[PDB]
DNA sequence: CTTCCTCGAAGGTTC
DNA sequence: GAACCTTCGAGGAAG
């Protein structure tokens, strides 16, 4: 699973978000059984 | 409120009015979201009202932002994730959207998915990222600086227009009975005629006389009290401030109608530069008092016989 | 004090005068509060005094900032936050807010909320009714949206005689300094029609009197002090009557460039075309041409030399 | 010194000298902050040497800055708030000040207080800051660079003049006697003569003098030391230097009196068009040696005579 | 080296040389620096040179910048602060600096003091720098283009001239020993001849003419080998272009002298009309075989003999 | 996807297809890449699609960017460091770029390297970088706005030009098969009249009359509704758009029909001058509605017995 | 590659070549670098194939940039810091080059270092760079239009000319030869005819024609062949393009024949005037289709016959 | 984003 | 009608 977390935390950085924050963002998310797209899609919907 | 709610008190904008009905129902006779929609025109016209109306008319949410506040992509799929199928989206000033954001927006627009990439090149990959169907609605002053990939997507366009005397009377009619007061029709017609065909302006104006016809009278708004308040503001019956009218006098009496410079009018009214070239000059232009040559400024042939002198080639 | 505080003391400005108390008074009977006013105009006329009026007889409070502090927008909504029913807020040389503090005043005025992102959180805010009064020189320099929001437009104008005449005698009494009625007049023929000016003058005459003299004005002390000064009966400064004396007999009264007179006078061009030909034009002392300036029969008559056509 | 320090010892200027005595005495007979002064006009005449004497008569402490060194709001509220009950504050070349940071003075000048902004996020807040009195006083070259609301709150106006020979005579004697040096009063009015009416260029004639007087000579500035050195230095007795007497000539011999254009005149002396117009021509047309026209630059019946030419 | 080091070495401007060893001298006695000098006059002439023999005159190390090197306040004021007492700083193309800068020299150079902005910025005042006595060394092309209370302040005026055939002969045959070429007489007086009285135009020629005689002759500059050599670079005797021979050449057979507008003698030659007016027609006019007329140019009677057609 | 994949799929553009066939064959049999291709012309004519067929024909990757989107050099470096062997390059707007990037177009277009320099102060260094074969696409509105130095670096030029009736009616009834809608060979030949000449805008009505059909009708595309569709979209009969009928107007009404200058009339009616010019007087210009005069354009008889007003 | 590598291969020029030819002979039996040449003249004549050259002939490296490219001084300055000794820098563009940018060469060229602030803050410091021998090499198109200090130190000028007939065909000749291709000689005239002089319009020619041959033809290159090639492009008969038809129409169609100004004709046919003054205007003067007036161009009656217009 | 300044125009005189 | 000269006004690019 913890390639889908770089995976998401890439993603993220890809989007513009910085790594610091987006690494904080990424790892604020509990589940990491969810997949890539889910870990980047949930990130996205909490931080609105 | 004075913001109408549904077409049937949206007054005048008949041609870009009935398009959209047509469109809203072929939509409605299919499981289809509505095509998305770019609204033309100048400042004040009622483009916020009209995308608030094409949601009602939908019967489905609105989402409210504009251009600057989308600073980053993630923002744009962020609230894309906050939309429902069918949603729309509303979009101000977006032509001062950031080129970076615009260039995604297409795939959002036309595919309802996005794709991003990472890896330094040598080992990449991608993420899939599917949308529900949405409907994106543009407002803007400026369409030409819309790039032309993104003019590309909208498939609708309309144009807005400024109010004529027989739509504009209407509003001030409609607009003094949200007020407590009576207006005789000639009276509405009187101020409809000086208010530049915009909307914001005919309502300023009626403010203005309700609080002159209740304390210099009896609180009924008259034509003999239309006239007395239209003479303690002096709005020309053209719709000329008083300073419209001394830059006029000025240009035909001291330099037989020009080619005047910029600099030399400015001092001669007591002015600025940059308020005789914005505030009062833009207005004169649309209706053909004066024209900008090579060698300056210069009165037409309809300034001469509006303020009744005598004119000479 | 030197600044009235009703509209029983504002002398002058019968149109912003008369209009303002209609609307003032409308406003009261309603129990609403005052429309969005914006104030323009030359220098000196008296809009910053007028703000004050207005709060004062609305019967408010006055709350007081300046365009040039409010930098950023968390700055406003701080300010914004004070705000209480019916409070006035007056923003002074409001044409230099930045352009992202306009933005977040157009809602405001409009719908009375603000909702806007500024580690960083949202903010969202629902303000009472208040009113904003605005004080500029330069009007022109307002984005165009802003305009449209204001409901009360009001432009300045110069004083006459008989205002300034008074307006000289009131302040007089402040000083308790004895002055006759034809030295009044004799100082607002040259204030230039700004009350500013006119206060200018009399304290510079009243430090005269006070050294050579036994400290009263008279018709007599008036001549002798406005000849040290040297201003002329029209108001021409010793300079605005060297620019006319030199045209008048070294080129025949023109035409003549802006370049070739500021040589002849030993002065900056600069200096000539924004400090003293404003007021030359717009007395009709001066005429500009395609081929350059001259000297009008107005001009000859007062300086004491010979027309001819 | 070289720089008067009382009206007893300032030569000159008497309509702005004797005004300004007038105002410093009625200031002290109230007990009372002196108004804002702005000093103005060509360069050299005394500006900057009137601001320090007006501290001295009124006998206060001069606080002293420039434009140049004033770049944001920050740097003047900081110089601000440190004044105490009377003092003068002096800014020279004040036209060099942001417009930005003009528009604070408008406040402090007129009601002696200053906006501020103060605290973070909800605590912000904005004071009233309020300022003891004070005198502002401003030099500048370029009045008509301010803007018009800051002009509008200067109470006194001092327009700097031309010194004529008698002054500028004394001045060089007094100079004279800074230096060791000996001068006759004969060789004294044979340089201010030569000074354009200036000041720093009597003292800088003065200075070239004494070094031939001391080199070429034994050490005394005479009649016969004068003539020798303006000789070297090539200075006309009406001021004219080498550059000067050649366009005069130019235009008598070639071009009959003119009317010639800049453009033609240049050439021919081989000077590019931005150097006469700027350095060399503004003296001769202030001292009636040339005449500007619509057809091009003529010269006059005095320079005729001056060069010694026939005015057929 | 090419450049000369003492005034020994330094052939011609014999007017500003004279004047320069006096002052010099005089200084010395007093042991004081020298007055701020400024040096200008048309490009080429020996400027960036006399400003090198003045620091070793004096005895004294130079430091040396230029004006498109300051950019900003902080950059002249942290070179003012490295100045010793008596040190020399040399800046080239002054009239580059920007006005903002420009005004921070006024005080340094009349009072040795600056004003700076110091403290952390919450806590802030104006102090005065107090500099060593020193001397500012100017060059300039375009003097007009720096402001009137600049030039006022510099002691010390130098203005450059043109070089005579006499003179311009001693540096062609100086220039030669360097080269450790070998040059007749008469061969050097050929060349200072076409020079445009310059010594850079004189030493690129010499340059050239060099060049040549080792690859197509025998290592000596001859009589013979320099007219080839001349030939091939295309200069006549009087140091006319092509370009020019068929301007003069066009006046002669289309107008018979003239008069002749600008405009029309553009068309006739093929070339821009602008420069015609800024690159060739200035020295054709200054060296007489054009002259500017109210209705237009006249070729003269030198420029007849000089292409061998009949005057009349 | 509607755009076509292959020449022969490619209607219209007769002269630019058949000279694309040649040199893409050629190209093939010598087994290299094709020279640089420049399109240019009005917007909507098919020079994006163009662009894919040559891709397809090729069988070569194709990477898309425009000129807008490229801010410095190190944005285009990453683009053409990507590219592989026979990759294909297109920019749109190539017209719009900025100057600083162009420098290294030149170089890689010409010879297939750059020279990018790093590090700054003591860090200097410059990185030489071999670029595979490549073939740039460009395309653009303005040809004439195109930097000189780079048009002469493109080898193949091909001028896009309006699409006649035959053409436009097999578009037309191509497209509503692929929506598979019917409309008759009547209703087709009403659109393609009224569709500018431009395959963009006939795409964009199709839509629209499909809507009308559906509700004012039995969903079947007559000639009657499509006239009816056609009119209430405010399309006049020959086509003319809502911009289009406002410039006439505004010509006959406030100047008597001109002569009016282009700036002028743009600025009366709320327009960009780079739009009017673009796709307005263009068209208006071929079909005999506005004509060029030296003192602008003038309304012909034409437009006014169209637009119904009588002719002076 | 095309390029030619030694003077043996370098066709035409011969005037330039030997001049060339003895300076950088001459500057080998001394161990030192070439004096700084200049290079003018119409675009595509080659001169940037000789900077290759001389840098072949003198065993050294080449560095290439532009004029534009150099925005601001550090950038200049990094080019500078990365000169090995003997190396050859060439400027193409070189009067495009911001003024402020230009006055830092001023040292370089004539004394070999420059003085530059170095650091930020506290680290504010002037240093003195002293930089290694090199030859600066400056391509332009217009000759007065550089600045006087800077075209005087160029120690070497260059002016290129359009090739001759004989030329052209001899490069024809020899580029038909790098590709492995069949000519015979009625062709290579022919085809030289059209290419209006210029080396860079014959290969772009030659290379289209190949690839005509190799497809529509038996893979040779016959006159025949030719026309049909050239006819398909839409070179004219005479080599006039489609820019030039387009020019000699406006002229006598919209303006009746002139005279006319640039300025409002470039307006007309939308092209940036730099392309017209430089790239079109000088060969339809130097071949009779235009002639020119003092208030213009004016058609000549060749222009006339050629559009088929009655020169009535 | 603002100040500066230079490009293009046209009015007036003499020959 | 040809040739010089002065003055103004609106762009536009260099701080
Ligand atoms: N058709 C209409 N009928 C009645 N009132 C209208 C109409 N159109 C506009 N208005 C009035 O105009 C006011 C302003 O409308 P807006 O929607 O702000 O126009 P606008 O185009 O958004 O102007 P902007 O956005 O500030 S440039 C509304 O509050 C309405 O009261
Ligand atoms: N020859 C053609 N055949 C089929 N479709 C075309 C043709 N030309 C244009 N189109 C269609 O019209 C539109 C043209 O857009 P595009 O090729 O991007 O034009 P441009 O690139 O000139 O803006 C596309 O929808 C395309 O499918
Ligand atoms: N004398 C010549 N012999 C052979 N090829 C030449 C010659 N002159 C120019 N060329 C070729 O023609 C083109 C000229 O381009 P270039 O030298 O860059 O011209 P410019 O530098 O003026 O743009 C190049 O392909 C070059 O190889
Ligand atoms: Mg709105
Ligand atoms: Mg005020
Ligand atoms: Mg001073
Ligand atoms: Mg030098």
């Amino acid at each position: 699973s913890e390639d889908a977390e770089q995976e998401a935390v890439a993603a993220l950085v890809a989007l513009g978000y910085k790594p610091q924050e987006a690494s904080r963002m990424v790892s604020k998310i509990a589940r990491p059984d969810a997949s890539s797209e889910t870990l980047i899609r949930d990130a996205l919907r909490a931080a609105l | 409120t004075l913001r109408p709610q549904y077409f049937k008190e949206y007054i005048g904008q008949d041609k870009v009015k009935d398009q959209l009905k047509i469109f809203i129902e072929a939509a409605k006779l299919r499981d289809e979201a509505l095509d998305h929609t770019l609204l033309f025109g100048p400042p004040g016209l009622g483009k916020t009202t009209m995308a608030f109306v094409i949601a009602n008319e939908m019967g489905v949410n609105l989402k409210q932002t504009s251009g600057p506040a989308i600073e980053k992509a993630g923002d744009l799929v962020a609230i894309l994730n906050d939309l429902e199928p069918g949603d729309i989206l509303f979009i101000d000033e977006i032509h001062r959207m950031p080129m970076a954001v615009e260039e995604v927006l297409y795939s959002a627009m036309e595919d309802y998915y996005i794709d991003i990439m990472i890896g330094a090149g040598e080992t990449s990959r991608s993420v899939h990222l599917d949308l529900p169907p949405f409907t994106l609605v543009g407002a803007t002053t400026r369409a030409g600086m819309l790039s032309n990939p993104l003019r590309a997507r909208f498939g609708i366009n309309g144009h807005m227009e400024y109010y004529e005397l027989p739509d504009l009377t209407e509003i001030v009619e409609r607009t003094s009975e949200i007020f407590e007061m009576t207006i005789t029709p000639e009276a509405a017609l009187e101020l409809a005629r000086r208010s530049r065909g915009t909307p914001r302006i005919a309502n300023r104006l009626l403010k203005r006389v309700r609080d002159y016809a209740q304390i210099m009278g009896d609180g009924v708004i008259d034509d003999k009290i239309a006239d007395q308040a239209l003479t303690m503001l002096d709005v020309d019956h053209e719709g000329l401030d008083y300073v419209d009218q001394k830059i006029l006098r000025t240009m035909i009496e001291m330099y037989g109608g020009g080619p005047v410079g910029l600099g030399t009018l400015s001092v001669n009214i007591a002015e600025e530069r940059e308020t005789v070239e914005d505030m009062y000059e833009p207005y004169l232009i649309q209706k053909g008092f004066i024209m900008r040559t090579r060698t300056g400024r210069v009165a037409t042939a309809k300034a001469y016989e509006h303020m009744g002198y005598d004119y000479t080639r």
